[PDB]
RNA sequence: GUUAAUGUAGCUUAAAUUAUCAAAGCAAGGCACUGAAAAUGCCUAGAUGAGCCUCACAGCUCCAUUAACACCA
RNA sequence: ACCUCGGAGCAGAACCCAACCUCCGAGCAGUACAUGCUAAGACUUCACCAGUCAAAGCGAACCUCAAUUGAUCCAAUAACUUGACCAACGGAACAAGUUACCCUAGGGAUAACAGCGCAAUCCUAUUCUAGAGUCCAUAUCAACAAUAGGGUUUACG
RNA sequence: CCGAGCCUGGUGAUAGCUGGUUGUCCAAGAUAGAAUCUUAGUUCAACUUUAAAUUUGCCCACAGAACCAAAUCCCCUUGUAAAUUUAACUGUUAGUCCAAAGAGGAACAGCUCUUUGGACACUAGGAAAAAACCUUGUAGAGAGAGUAAAAAAUUUAACA
RNA sequence: ACCCCUAUACCUUCUGCAUAAUGAAUUAACUAGAAAUAACUUUGCAAGGAGAGCCAAAGCUAAGACCCCCGAAACCAGACGA
């Protein structure tokens, strides 16, 4: 990425991260599964139901996307009717 | 001339051995052909995997193979055996640990 | 590395070198009978069983079968498969001949002897008939394992049996609300002269069966004791609790068990009447509570789990807002 | 040899699903299930998608 | 498992035989394959006697490979049936033959002809 | 793959309803015989699933096939 | 010649395991059209991507096959969906030949020459008596083989 | 100095390639793999390092793991003190020989490719010299002491 | 002092170098680790912190602490040269 921009002098963010992933404020990134709309006729209905799912990312994938985005995408977002509003806080961890 | 054959290993075999505590839905043993057959509280998937149905302790035993009468291959193998012959297969059971629930006092009405 | 077998291996004594001269199962049912018999024989390996476990009577019967097979009206009805059998004579012949033994395993299956006499068995040789009167017309009979609602058992039953001193007893084998071992009795009619039950000594008057709501299906057994000498004995539930084993231990020298009749009881609306009006206490209500579902340890980064992973670890499904 | 056709529901409309058939048969008509109406309704083919 | 005493408890192909001249070696003398031709002009008399020799062999543990038939000849058609027998002992040879002799119903002729 | 046209006697042309005719084969006739010329017949589910009327006859329905189209990095 | 996927051997018994190693295959076909929706717990091709299995529940009824495949790009379609022998099969884009006119950066990671290893090939010496030498194994030569040695050759590394 | 002059500028071109990378002392520290116009490289894993939280880790016994050899897996005791999780990253991903089981080649190679285990890239003593065989590891001074591995053995043809 | 005994320069590159692999005559001087979010450490204040903007379900502000040197053949633009 651009660690220091030539106009301002800040980090830029990779905008290919933004159109693909969703960051929850706990720190988890949420993605759709690859191929979830590709060649659905040759897939069993169990396999098609696995692809229609938002799945979390790895630990290292979450640390790679955290470097790829600035601190604007790591803030509290109090939207009106966010369907992912209940998933931002993390309840009941024992680390 | 001999091309192909670069297939990796399937990583099949027993995932939960004898005496292991196993929750419901844990895959006990993945197989390619029927090496271990299911027993008490153990189901079979489409790919002959053995998953557990109850929460318990895995036991491997040997018991008498009586196939289904609609399974015409094994029945035609049964009816070629001599008169004292008994087949055996290794079965995988789950001995269920917990009971399925207790009666708790709700309220004195 | 090989380890030799401990006992004899199966398919070893029948093992020969000729397989054409040896006669075979040609069928599936001949193999299965040998298969079921072999599973019941004890073996030296691990199995499912280890973890989940006169002369005048024949001469009369051979004369009687030769005459019932001599009537050509019988051999015309049996051959044309329109023959019937009247069950009322078969029921009366069953209770005299082998009905004692079939009632024994029914009390072994239903768990009577391991709760009444701690595994000690006996045979109900005396065919007693307990029956509860319902309304005025009909009467609900109490066989071995029957279902009788407590509305049908509000009043004491009309006990009738063909025999010649006796004590009678009833115990609700699992009706205890406090202790797992003991049992509430319902009526003890002792020193019964012959066949008349109303002449017996009531030392415990008749409580109707009171199984609590949602607490399952109880069992209540009628003990009929063969007795020789009369012996003096002895609404609050601390008086109705005793255990049959150390009661019969006091009187086994003079008295032996001789019959069984046990029935099942669910909750009915009449158990509200027993608990409130005549017992004078609040009734208890039990519910079948299942254990909580197993969820593994919550990971920080639940890799490749669906988005509903976080729902399995929260308890309130209402939005919280923290410090805000 | 096989055609991938789409099948539109005759009632509970808008719901299509894809099936296979041969090139050499007639048009498929099926009793599939609609999740819109939650009954089994007829489905009549309206278009082929891919010659496979 | 191999190292356990329960090794080979589930093996079964040694109980299944999955896959001829006159065998008179030193004492155990037995025939090769036999054929039993029965010709009669009644299909009822030829089919029903083909059963009985097959029922006589099954009750004496004698191996019957084929029990086929050769077609008829229009003389009026003579129906001929072949019953293939293998293996007779010395004591069995006269006894097994004389009962099929002592049960021939009505004018049917026997044969102990052989293969090819 | 999409648009477009196409479907013939043993094979092709044609006829704007009805179906004509040159080859092909079937014999006989002239010639010592065989190819030609005649003189004769035949060979068309008009590629088809139903018929609104009646349909090569004309639209759906179609199964083969013939050309163009076989973008956009 | 090859490049992806699968079965078996090496890799004998949990898993795994290379090879321009040895052998077979696959790029589909068939039958259903609830081949509907959901959801505990797990497996995982040594990462990731993808791949598997599944109780309960809702709704009804009363998949087979080992492989049988292909990510992203937002458009073609009203939508649901669909699209590569992208086969160099984790996939740039459809971009070739040639250089002795050549250049640069390197490599003894890698060839030719030489050394070295090795001894199949080559040369030699004995053992063995078949057979040639009229007869006669051993004056002389020598088949099938055997056991040693040399380090000239062609090779290999 | 012409396969396309020379000079200045873009220009501190770019280089997965070579070379170089400067005070002191201590501590931990080596080899599964997968993808890749990729195999001279990188990303992820594995290994390694630090900090933190917790509770088990290693060694293991009966029993147990399939039909068409050596061993392993699982595993309470016991001996022990470590492991897992969390946070933050770098670097190594171009190995060698020996013993063992095999494959390819010639049952050739200081050959090539896997696996199990050593050793080496780390000190010391030995096998003469000596990366890989054998003895031995935790550091200093001593003009003390006991040890470890540790030196090749062979000499042969009479005959009636 | 030597004679005696012990000891195969250094750097780099590597599976492995006394290596007959690289570099170096030597002296003096010059000549090579530049920084991000996140974490950590230490303070301040605290459901609030911050000298507007921003973050906040113990956070927030400030500090400290990690990212080299030389080298192509080339490519292009504009001059200058017969
Ligand atoms: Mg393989
Ligand atoms: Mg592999
Ligand atoms: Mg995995
Ligand atoms: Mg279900
Ligand atoms: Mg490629
Ligand atoms: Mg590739
Ligand atoms: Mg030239
Ligand atoms: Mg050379
Ligand atoms: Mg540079
Ligand atoms: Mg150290
Ligand atoms: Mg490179
Ligand atoms: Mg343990
Ligand atoms: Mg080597
Ligand atoms: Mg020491
Ligand atoms: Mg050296
Ligand atoms: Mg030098
Ligand atoms: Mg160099
Ligand atoms: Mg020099
Ligand atoms: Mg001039």
């Amino acid at each position: 990425l651009t660690y220091f921009s030539a106009r301002k002098g800040k980090r830029k963010t990779v905008k290919a991260v933004i159109d693909r992933f969703l960051r929850l404020h706990c720190g988890l990134w949420v993605r759709r599964k690859a191929g979830y709309k590709k060649k659905l006729w040759k897939k069993t209905p169990a396999r098609k139901k696995r692809l229609r799912e938002f799945v979390f990312c790895n630990k290292t994938q979450s640390k790679l996307l955290d470097k790829m985005t600035t601190s604007f995408w790591k803030r509290r977002n109090w939207y009106v009717d966010d369907p992912y509003q209940k998933y931002h806080d993390r309840t009941n961890l024992k680390v | 001339k001999n091309l192909g054959g670069k297939s990796s290993g399937r990583r099949q075999g027993i995932k939960k051995m004898e005496g292991h505590y196993v929750h419901a839905g844990n895959i006990i043993a993945t197989q390619r052909h029927f090496r271990w057959h299911p027993g008490a509280h153990v189901g079979v998937g489409k790919n002959k995997c053995l998953y557990a149905l109850e929460e318990g302790i895995v036991r491997y035993t040997k018991e008498v193979y009586v196939p289904h009468p609609r399974n015409t291959e094994a029945v035609d193998l049964i009816t070629r055996l001599p008169k004292g012959a008994v087949l055996y297969k290794t079965f995988v059971h789950v001995v269920p640990a917990k009971p399925e629930g207790t009666f708790k006092l709700v309220a004195m009405l | 590395r090989r380890t030799p077998p401990l006992g004899p291996m199966p398919n070893s004594d029948i093992d020969l070198s000729n397989l054409e001269r040896l006669e075979k199962y040609r069928s599936f049912d001949r193999y299965r009978r040998r298969a079921e018999q072999e599973a019941q024989a004890p073996h030296w390996w691990r199995t499912y069983r280890e973890y989940f476990g006169r002369t005048q009577q024949l001469l009369e019967r051979k004369q009687a079968i030769q005459e019932l097979r001599a009537n050509v009206e019988e051999e015309r009805a049996a051959r044309l498969r329109t023959a019937s059998v009247p069950l009322d004579a078969v029921r009366a012949e069953w209770e005299r001949t082998c009905g004692p033994y079939h009632k024994q395993r029914l009390a072994e299956y239903y768990g009577l002897y391991r709760d009444l006499f701690h595994g000690a068995t006996f045979v109900p040789r005396v065919p007693l008939h307990v029956a509860y009167a319902v309304g005025e017309d009909d009467l609900m009979p109490v066989y071995c394992g029957n279902e009788v609602t407590p509305t049908e058992a509000a009043q004491a039953p009309e006990v009738t049996y063909e025999a010649e001193l006796w004590t009678l007893l009833l115990t609700s084998l699992d009706g205890h609300l406090l202790e797992p071992d003991a049992e509430y009795l319902h009526w003890l009619l002792t020193n019964i002269p012959g066949n008349r039950v109303a002449e017996g000594q009531v030392t415990c008057p008749y409580l109707p069966p009171f199984p609590a709501r949602g607490s399952g299906i109880h069992r209540l057994a009628f003990l009929l004791f063969k007795q020789d000498q009369p012996i003096d004995f002895s609404y609050q539930l601390a008086q109705r609790t005793f255990r049959t084993f150390d009661f019969y231990k006091k009187h086994q020298e003079t008295m032996t068990p001789a019959g069984l009749s046990f029935f099942q009881c669910r909750w009915d609306d009449s158990v509200t009447y027993i608990f409130h009006q005549l017992l004078d206490m609040r009734e208890p209500v039990f519910e079948f509570v299942r254990p909580p579902p197993y969820h593994p340890k919550q990971k920080r980064f639940p890799h490749r789990q669906p988005l509903r992973y976080l729902d399995r670890y929260r308890d309130s499904h209402e939005p919280t807002y923290g410090i805000y | 040899k096989n055609i991938l056709v789409r099948m539109v529901s005759e009632a509970g409309t808008g719901f299509c699903f894809n099936t296979k058939r041969n090139r050499l048969r007639e048009k498929l008509t099926l009793l599939h299930y609609d999740p819109v109406v939650k009954q089994r309704v007829l489905f009549v083919e309206k278009k082929k998608i891919r010659s496979l | 498992y191999k190292t356990k005493p329960t090794h080979g408890i589930g093996k079964y192909k040694h109980l299944i035989k999955a896959e001829v001249r006159a065998i008179n070696l030193g004492t155990d003398y037995e025939y090769g394959v036999l054929n039993i031709h029965l010709t009669a002009y009644d299909m009822t008399l030829a089919e029903s006697y083909a059963q009985y020799v097959h029922n006589l062999c099954n009750s004496l543990s004698i191996k019957v490979e084929e029990s086929y038939a050769m077609p008829t000849k229009t003389i009026l058609t003579t129906h001929e049936r072949v019953v293939q027998i293998s293996g007779l002992s010395a004591t069995f040879a006269e006894i097994f033959l004389e009962i099929i002799q002592s049960s021939l119903p009505e004018g049917v002729r026997l044969s102990v002809k052989e293969h090819t």
